[PDB]
């Protein structure tokens, strides 16, 4: 809770400096939001345990750049189909084949 | 000529004078025939109508500027250094500034590499040490702009009011920004300026909107432009979530200005307000419009 | 209402989730002021990395639902599912002779 | 007609490789005969059909599948869609009124 | 250079090279994604 | 166009040096005695880190 | 020139010297600018990847050779005879040979009329008796061929083994052909030569495959090239039908060669084997590859 | 010129100097007007926005270099030898190296034949014995490379730790490769270097990832690049299967570097770690940037 | 003038500028007009 | 001559003259052939 | 080139197997009985390494 008086004192009584401080804070919050929005997805394939026990076992990860195309819908109370296209030289594509 | 000066300030802070007084001192000059450089591209929309087509609106398009530079030096090694520096001045992810200075002032356009540059002639460039680089840059924000007008009003009273003089001297509407300290409840103007985009031109002539009551430490930035979220608090609190669907809807129309009123209430400390009015233009130079 | 969030500050899943009410406007004369408030029903995240057409990861929202504006294929599929379920129910409620 | 020959005593080919040819398997029925698995014939000694020793014969006998269509860089065919999907439901309920 | 040639043909969109079979198959795939999970198993 | 030019809000800064490398390095500007008046002493007799 | 000779042998067996020593003796010479004649057309495949497009493979394409010839004679009647003979030397259904002879030897390409020839000038051809015919021919098999290298091994023993020296001196893989007498169980080599097309280059280094036991009179031809069914019996019996879904998988890759082993068993009479190694090249002339 | 030297190392290891000091000694020179040779082709993505279109990212494209060479000699026989050797220096399946040497060092590009070469003039090439070959080569990896830097750290202790000095002098991010011996528990750095591609640029500044415990004989290659699987065991064991939804996500951003820590624990016989860092550039030559 | 240029391209029909998206949407709209009234309300 | 003109436009495929109506009708006819015999008579 | 480079076929090879991890590995192709006919036995009753 940095009050206006506290910010002005930190800026040594310069209103323009204090407002530039506040603007920099707002800009960093906006930049964090933009990075969160533009973050790449994490696509991971898991399998059942070969011995027949519980717990999914990590197969691997598909890179977003290594995908060809993808489409994942979230629907309200309705099943949806996700589609992922890979090159056949991809290691997870080879594993699936 | 001495009536126009063109500079590039690269992503790395380098300064190049491509045209005007002192052009080519850094080794790079500007070749003729630069396109989509002066007027902001706009496409107009038309619906079918009884007499042909009816006007439906306008949309401003991003700038796709194709221009050539000429990098030169007496010796090929220094030419190579100059060419490398020019290449380092540009990027795809981050934008570099392109400043045009005339008797109307200095206006800048932020441009980034749209695609890979096309350098050199058909032979190797060390033969000549004087080679052209074709650059296809793009301006996502297509308006030439100047430094915005900033005003500050601080107070110690619990309840107070002020008037900010505002005036759009450009040819395109601009979107205002506010910086509001906390705690306090602010009433901010959203005057229509007679604009009829929502069919509320003179209905919203004196529209004022109440920001949500800011708690201690929740200094907010209120940006009316559509590129960015309106309310952002510096402490990360979701101020807009408490702002029940309200928004700033109107930009400052060209040729319009007034003393817009700002009200502060319920501020035990007494807060501060800052208003930022952008100076957007559709042309690198233009006489002021009244 | 169908929206496509190209570079809007809205973050699907974070700002708004499936089943949660949101308002939307359309820039059409006579309904500029009106806000249509619907609970979010669909949001699809799609991308394409192909050289020909390259679409970055983008979100498309569908707020509210309507049997009328539903496509004919989707209507036929939903009707077929309901008809199959009802047929199973009737067949299991049959009284033997 | 029975062209697959899957339910026959000698079985048929359910899989194979391009380097070893086809593999002979026979159906083995579990408890209640509802479920059938595949058990491979380790020592495959099925005789060739008499039709394979006759001039002018081209057909495929059910007991001895022979035709493998190979796709490679110099394939004479055009493959379009090879799709595999796993089984879905472990259990089935069938009934109503008795 | 760009304005008035293939660089504006790209703005025109699918006037030169563009295939019908691939577009139809893509539309069919999108419809199949939309309708497959809601089709019954019977 | 600017109302005022204010000094940028420079934040807190940090620096460190250990003199493990061969020469002094450009991060240290010699003074008084001019360039090339600085050096690194190994102090291997006590088995200690090199000093400036 | 004397460094290069070009010949045509028509569907009717006629011999034409288009270029080289003795060109034009039959009245027809070759005009310049002949296309898709030297290198075999190959298209490369690419799949999207993180750094652009990844290599996905290569496919050879058929040749579309468009070339012009000039049919000439002093008198129009003899010119008409020459033109008729040249037309008779071509067909759509059956191919005619096109031989290129250089210091590297003689290599032939089998071409057929892709479409109708375009003869003569704008005026009637009897004015000049010296007219050009534009021929658009096609090569379904795009590689240039030399006469294949053939080896024969005969044995009177019931069980025996031999080794055939084989080496691909060309620039493209070639597919071996075998001719095996009957009765007898043959085991033929299908060496990978380090070819990782099936991801088994090192596993199939010494791969051998057994043909089905051949009955009396059932001499077989085993052609590994994909245009042809692998096993074909002389007496029409379905040998590949008996052969349980096996196949010859690997061609002799360029630059590879060895003494491939052939095994014969259960042959009371003692049998014979013939190996045919084709000599395919991608250019009409090329220095030997090692 | 002596400021630029272009060489080719063929698929067969032949060495050609196409331009610069010593060009044409092997008979083949480089003709002018070569395209997509200098700058890496990058396409920038744009998505609709309030003021036109907003920047959405960049995608680097594979290089499609179309150039021409001239094979020359005094006599047609030796010209034919030179042309055959030049053709043998190329392939479709396997790549050949194209080096550029300048005052900035030597950088190479791996290129392959995209399509069949277009050789010779309209007439037979033995006349002139000096003929051009039009080459359309492609670079699947579009970045010019220098030899990657390799660092080795061997320890005999059960538990040990080292600091690998790493630095990206290029203009593009690079992906590190690790070669770890077994047995032992390895912890490798996955520093974000400020990269915010997963919205964790500051959270992952000092990020370290622990590989699964390696059994005896399970030496691993840990390649961070998206083209290759991250974990590969030399004995074929599924090492990635025991690694619980974890990965190396971050390349080495340009202009960044430090002493990245590598830790080894539970190693009864010590262990060895090799770090390979590629040196990738978007241009054949460029002055260092920082 | 007209014969042998864009004026005969117009006679050719949808050889130059013509997109697939609105054509597919119009076909879907026509089919929806045909089939929507007869589809049951269930 | 052929390489670089209409003869390579033919290799490009459906870039020049080709109309969408016949393609849509042909696809509809293929689907009708596939699905008509199995549709019930009710 | 033949003198300079060494061919994969002109290369002596040596192979190892220990079965200490109780895994056959992909290098052992079953013969006659097909997949699943090979196994690793621990022999923990004696103080001996696993066998195949």
């Amino acid at each position: 809770a940095n009050n206006w008086t506290d910010i002005l004192a930190a800026s040594d009584g310069d209103e323009w400096a204090a407002f530039k401080t506040i603007e920099a804070q707002a800009d960093e919050v906006r930049a964090g939001h933009q990075a969160l929005r533009r973050a790449k997805p994490l696509i991971r394939l898991w399998m059942n345990n070969p011995d027949g026990s519980e717990g999914l076992v990590y197969v691997g990860r598909v890179d977003y750049d290594d995908t060809i195309r993808g489409s994942f819908p979230f629907k309200n109370n309705t099943p949806s189909q996700g589609v992922l296209e890979l090159r056949d030289d991809n290691y997870l594509a080879v594993w699936l084949k | 000529t001495d009536f126009l000066k063109i500079e590039l300030i690269g992503r790395d802070g380098s300064h190049w004078v491509l045209s005007g007084p002192g052009m080519g001192q850094q080794g790079v000059t500007l070749n003729p025939n630069l396109q989509q450089f002066y007027d902001a591209p706009v496409k107009t929309l038309y619906v079918p109508g009884p007499f042909g087509e009816e006007y439906a609106g306008k949309r401003v398009q991003r700038r796709e500027i194709v221009f050539s530079v000429q990098a030169y030096d007496e010796d090929p090694d220094t030419w190579s250094t100059v060419d490398s520096l020019w290449r380092w001045a540009w990027d795809y992810d981050e934008e570099s500034e392109l400043r045009v200075s005339t008797s109307d002032g200095t206006r800048f356009l932020k441009v980034r590499l749209m695609e890979e540059p096309k350098p050199y002639y058909e032979k190797d460039p060390h033969i000549t040490a004087d080679n052209p680089i074709v650059m296809t840059v793009t301006a996502t924000f297509p308006y030439w702009q100047d430094e915005p007008e900033e005003l500050i009003w601080t107070t110690l009273s619990t309840e107070d009011m002020t008037r900010f003089p505002v005036r759009n001297d450009g040819d395109v509407p601009v979107w205002l920004k506010w910086t509001l300290t906390a705690p306090g409840l602010w009433i901010l103007p959203d005057f229509s300026w007679g604009n009829d985009m929502y069919s509320r031109g003179r209905e919203d002539l004196g529209r004022t909107v109440a920001m949500p009551e800011l708690v201690a430490g929740e200094h907010v930035s209120v940006d009316s432009d559509p590129r960015v979220q309106t309310l952002i608090a510096v402490n990360g609190m979701p101020t807009q979530n408490r702002w029940k669907g309200n928004d700033l809807l109107y930009p400052l129309m060209p040729g319009k200005g007034a003393e817009i009123p700002v009200q502060l209430k319920n501020a035990p400390e007494g807060g501060a307000c800052k208003l930022t009015r952008p100076r957007w233009y559709s042309r690198p130079w233009s006489r002021p419009g009244v | 209402h169908l929206m496509a969030l190209h570079d809007s500050w809205i973050i699907p899943g974070l700002h708004i989730d499936i089943g949660q009410r949101m308002g939307s406007t359309v820039n059409s004369k006579g309904v500029e002021n009106i806000v249509w408030v619907n609970q979010l029903e669909e949001m699809t995240a799609a991308w394409d990395n192909s050289a020909g057409q390259t679409m970055p990861l983008s979100w498309v929202l569908k707020a509210g639902k309507s049997d009328r504006a539903m496509s004919i294929g989707e209507r036929v599929a939903r009707l077929a599912k309901k008809m199959s379920e009802a047929l199973n129910n009737v067949g299991v409620h049959i009284v033997q002779s | 007609v029975d062209n697959s020959n899957a339910t026959a005593l000698e079985g048929t080919f359910f899989s194979g490789t391009i380097v070893d040819g086809f593999a002979r398997s026979v159906l083995l029925y579990g408890g209640g005969f509802v479920e059938d698995t595949l058990s491979v014939v380790s020592d495959d000694q099925t005789l060739q059909p008499d039709e394979y020793y006759q001039s002018g014969w081209l057909a495929t006998m059910a007991k001895m599948p022979w035709l493998v269509v190979r796709d490679n860089e110099w394939t004479p065919i055009e493959s379009s869609d090879l799709s595999w999907g796993p089984a879905k439901n472990v259990s089935v309920i069938v009934g109503g009124d008795n | 250079s760009s304005g008035g040639g293939p660089a504006v043909v790209n703005n025109y969109g699918d006037i030169h090279t563009a295939n019908y079979d691939e577009f139809y198959k893509g539309q069919q795939r999108r419809e199949a994604q939309q309708q497959a999970p809601i089709l019954p198993v019977r | 166009p600017l109302s005022t030019v204010v000094s940028p809000e420079d934040s807190a800064v940090q620096y460190k040096a250990n003199f493990v490398g061969q020469y002094i390095g450009p991060m240290w500007k010699p003074m008084g005695n001019g360039w090339g008046s600085l050096g690194i002493h190994t102090h291997a007799l006590i088995s200690e880190a090199p000093s400036m």
